[PDB]
C-alpha cells in the first residue's frame, strides 16, 4: 500500500540510473562548442577550427 | 616558392584551401617558420611574369 516503504533502494535506483542520463544528455550538450554531433561539427566546420 | 602576397592566409599552419590542398598541403602541426619578403624588384616583368 505505502509507497515510501521502500524508498531507499528506489532513491538508489533512480540515483544510477539518472546518473546515466545525466551523461547522455551531456553527450547532447555544448560546453562551448557549436553543436552536441563530433560529425555536425566536422561536416559544417574546416579542420583547423574543427 | 614564389605565390601571391595575399595567399600568405592560404598557406598557414594547417590551413585548407584550393592551393592547399591541390599544390602544397601544409601540416596541421607545423613546428618551423615562413619568411616572405617582396620579389617584384626581379621576379615580376612588364609584360607580365
Amino acid at each position: 500500500s505505502t509507497p515510501s516503504a521502500l524508498g531507499k533502494l528506489q532513491d538508489v535506483v533512480n540515483h544510477n540510473a539518472q546518473a546515466l542520463n545525466t551523461l547522455v544528455k551531456q553527450l547532447s550538450s555544448k560546453f562551448g562548442a557549436i553543436s552536441s554531433v563530433l560529425n555536425d561539427i566536422l561536416s559544417r566546420l574546416d579542420p583547423p577550427e574543427a | 616558392f614564389v605565390i601571391r602576397g595575399n595567399e600568405v592566409s592560404q598557406i598557414a599552419p594547417g590551413q585548407t584551401g584550393n592551393i592547399a590542398d591541390y599544390n602544397y598541403k601544409l601540416p596541421d602541426d607545423f613546428t618551423g617558420c615562413v619568411i616572405a619578403w617582396n620579389s617584384n624588384k626581379l621576379d615580376s616583368t612588364v609584360g607580365g611574369n
